[PDB]
């Protein structure tokens, strides 16, 4: 009864994500192991960030928070207010294609792009570097929807939604990875790390021909 | 009392009992001139002053108070804490953390200029949140005066765990007005810096017996100079906190400066 | 042992051209974010005797070492007043002379960040 | 809403030498080579290298004609505010490059080549001794083509202060178009790389189209655009 | 009065044959060891910008030198006369001058001429004036017909900011600078009858930048006469 | 010893078995751009073969290597003692098979260029 989302992501580009050798700020590392992790927030943060500005921003909507979004958002991700479930959790992830990463030759896992800061009144050079994840890192993905009793606090009680209902939500999958590969995952603000590019995109059990009516929209990936 | 404080918002408990109050006139006139001294109008006199110390004394150092070394900003900012019962041997004071671990060691400032160093206390101070049950609200500040009265010296006091045991005189000195009075005074002037920070530190004195935890100890502390900041001080700046490290007591009073600076934000 | 303690010294006796010192840890950023990695997949790998690997991972690291402090005027001092290469050329047995290495190698870099103003 | 990429394709005319400090360099010691694709290590084009090659330029273009001048990266006008970025009013900006690597390497075999990249030996005659101090800096081929795209979110300003949410017109989009291929042009005027006003870093483009792939936009204004960009 | 990149087009011309080299090139045929600066992937001769900076830089040096005599020993002890153009560490400037590289333009005239191999071998000699014994060497040079092209530009004021005049006599002084270079040697083995080259058709535009109207006829005066 | 592992440690002791004349060495660094910037081109094709075997196309890449090889003893002579004990021609006549001898010979020339900085100041 789990509407399971798997698929891979992989990026193109370097991948800066903050974590807050003698590198200044490093990124976010799986402790045990120290591999870079995808965190679970920035996607979720970076989808309700996006799709606050498609779903909004049509409609000439300030939106000040992830409180007044509209409903079609927070359906699949939860707030504090009307709360109609959490619906959409997303499964964090590790990089995947490691060994064969290495046996292809990148055995940093991490290159440090050394980068400059030329002030304008004495062309003056200040050195500083960032971290980025390797361009041919290739993550495991998944994130599970599900087959999503409603909770309303609201008097419309045990409100199941419909078959339309789902396929609203599932536009929303592929507005949402797809309109990502146009913009950022991580870091360098407007400066180039965070084009990524899925692979293998699937919904999965975990009524029968609506299973192959939502596969289409993440054929649209 | 925590719906208002800037910083941790913690409703702070205060228990502290005088020690050894049965010895009060038994024995506490019959060490000198062997105990001609023992009468009814010279030991109900006593009993007739701590009628005023713990009775009425006490709204004095609580309305208007002395030593502000946490919050600071007004010599006559009022306690906002509240005491349960002024009376006698025992005092219970609850309210916000912050006020009253001035004033727990501030009344005993007004303690040890009465016995001047006879009379000896241990008190108890924890940080509670606002909807936390009275029955365990009293049988762990149990401990905090229960382990600082297990002090071989016995004038001591014990924050927030019973690890954490402290003479008096370790306390207002060692504690805050040495190493509180190092650490965010640094950036005094950036008081907003990272709490975000320090407390990665204290991970450190807690894995302070391996040996790596000294070079990862200087590694961290010049992680915060550079060409963004005023660096006229920082080499002493580390240097008296890497001198704190290697000693088995020293760090102990830097657990608790380094708590206080992120519970006050 | 002394080995974490000995760089605490071998710092103070690198030669320092002007006062300011001659060796910036940026001379060095080729190989401490090549050790880095080295210490993260020792560990992690349980057996004291090395991966076939690992063994290997570390001829690199080595060789990387005798190329770059005889490429600059900077780590042609470091090496053998700490004794790096000294270090390395009986490390193919098991992991804890190498445990060792890197946290030798760690608290120098810290000890090297001490010693010095090192802004960013 | 919608999102209007810029592809194309870059093309070194001159060489192009950009290499940062020391990252790795197993065999081939150089003065500072190129920055490359790490799994591959083929050179590249990284994004903060044209962003400021590009914003540079425009800070002295909307200056020295209206004559003030622009001294740090945060107060350049709104112009170039809104598409790179600010941290005082437009925090985030509109235009996200992209780094590129090299995307033509099997004409550039075809086409008998066999390093990728050229070492091109310099010297420097002092003038006490009359003696020369050699140089060994080295350059990528001069015939070489990445990719390009950067892409644009159209315009919302809600970060501002006072006007939330105000959508601009289509006249700012056509300004902020004009001054992508002007900063373009003026790219193509000057040098990229290290080692400008030297002979190295001079860069060609082609294709400059714009496209929809996400979002509504008029075809009004995508063919003013499109013909704003392809020209220069 | 606002911005301007004046873009400076023309022809140079090898008269005499050329032999700016490159030291351990990888030509690989035999002794093409004093290589010539090739393109890398149509094998064709080029010419860098660094040498006509490096010309320019050092025949004006002393020409605008040893005459007011104080040698100027270092690429910064050059006056700003000079180093406005060319570019100093003293006042950390980019420069004014991008002196781009150019390579073979007319390969195709040269293959009507009939010029077979576009790279002729100058042979050349030792004599020692005790044995008499002839020292051969085989010297390698560009065909003496060859053309390339010409690109220099020139940025605008932006730092408060040269004036008109400083436009004018600046770029002055590069047709001034650049007319000793026409009768002088440029490449490799100089004063020996090679590297002499022959400048033409060097006229100024507005690439871009609103450039102004008497401040351009000027810079069209002394570039196309010298 | 086995000389395929010694491989990476045989660089120290052959690198001064080419005996230095005046003291100072002869083959300088300047000498071999072209076996260091022809190298790095073989080397990031190399690894990026995910086959055993390599590829024809790939065959020949190593063959322009072989003949510049023999080539640069030609014309020089303190690159005509570089090569000739350190036998680079052996690990490149039987090299036909697959990658096994070739990325040691990708891995056994770096170690030749940073043995040569150790010996020598290399200043700057």
């Amino acid at each position: 009864a789990k509407i399971e989302i798997t698929g891979t992501i992989t990026v193109v580009t370097g991948l800066h994500i903050g974590a807050g050798g003698a590198v200044d700020k490093p990124v976010v590392r799986d402790p045990l192991t120290k591999w870079p992790m995808i965190p679970g927030t920035s996607l979720k943060g970076k989808v309700r960030t996006l799709l606050s500005r498609q779903y909004g921003a049509d409609t000439e909507t300030f939106y000040r928070k992830p409180n007044d979004d509209p409903a079609q958002i927070r359906r699949l991700f939860g707030d504090t207010k009307e709360y109609k479930t959490g619906r959409l959790v997303f499964r964090d992830t590790k990089l995947t294609n490691k060994d064969d990463l290495e046996a292809r030759g990148a055995k940093t896992l991490t290159e440090v792009k050394f980068e400059n800061a030329i002030n304008r009144v004495t062309a003056k050079a200040n050195p500083r570097q960032m971290e980025r994840v390797i361009p041919g890192s290739e993550f495991a993905f998944s994130l599970v929807y599900e087959v999503s009793f409603g909770t309303p606090d609201e008097e419309q009680k045990a409100s199941l939604p419909s078959s339309d209902e789902i396929i609203e939500d599932f536009n929303a999958i592929a507005r949402g990875l797809k309109l990502l590969e146009l913009d950022y995952l991580g870091g360098s603000g407007t400066r180039g790390y965070g084009q990524v590019k899925f692979s293998d995109l699937k919904a999965r059990a975990a009524d029968r021909s609506l299973l192959e009516m939502l596969n289409h929209e993440l054929a649209a990936v | 009392y925590v719906k208002r404080a800037s910083g941790i918002a913690r409703l702070g408990v205060l228990r502290l009992d005088v020690d050894n109050l049965g010895q009060a006139f038994t024995h506490g006139f019959m060490k000198q001139g062997n105990g001609k001294f023992n009468t009814i109008s010279r030991t109900a006199a006593f009993s007739r002053m701590l009628s005023l110390f713990f009775r009425q004394h006490i709204n004095y150092v609580l309305k208007h108070p002395k030593l502000r070394p946490l919050t600071g900003d007004d010599p006559e900012r009022s306690r906002r804490a509240t005491i349960i019962y002024s009376g006698g041997d025992d005092v219970f004071v609850v309210g916000a953390w912050d006020d009253v671990i001035e004033f727990g060691i501030e009344l005993r400032e007004r303690f040890h200029e009465f016995t001047q160093g006879k009379l000896t206390v241990s008190a108890g101070i924890g940080m509670f949140p606002d909807k936390y049950p009275i029955s365990v609200m009293a049988r762990e500040v149990g401990d905090l005066e229960g382990a600082a009265k297990s002090l071989p010296g016995k004038n001591g006091v014990a924050l927030f765990d019973p690890e954490f045991t402290f003479r008096w005189d370790e306390l207002l000195s060692k504690v805050i007005e040495e190493k509180y009075r190092h650490i965010a005074d640094y950036f005094r002037c950036n008081e907003e810096r990272g709490m975000a920070f320090i407390y990665k530190l204290l991970e450190l004195l807690d894995q302070r017996g391996d040996r790596i935890t000294e070079a990862r100890w200087v590694y961290f502390l010049m992680r915060m100079r550079g060409p963004t900041d005023d660096t006229t001080r920082f080499q002493q700046f580390a240097n008296r906190l890497h001198q704190w490290f290697q000693d088995p007591s020293d760090a102990k009073q830097l657990k608790t400066a380094l708590h206080l600076y992120i519970y006050r934000n | 042992d002394d080995y974490v303690k000995q760089a605490e010294q071998v710092i103070r006796g690198l030669p320092k051209k002007n006062g300011d010192f001659e060796l910036t840890t940026t001379q060095l950023r080729v190989l401490l974010s090549l050790t880095a990695q080295l210490f993260d997949e020792a560990q992690l790998s349980s057996d004291q005797n090395l991966s076939p690997a690992l063994r290997d991972k570390v001829q690199y690291l080595r060789v990387r070492f005798v190329y770059q402090a005889g490429r600059e005027k900077a780590v042609r001092v470091f090496v053998e007043r700490a004794g790096l290469l000294d270090e390395l050329a009986q490390i193919g047995d098991s992991r804890d002379r190498l445990l060792k290495f890197c946290h030798y190698m760690e608290a120098l870099v810290a000890y090297k960040k001490f010693l010095d103003p090192k802004e960013t």
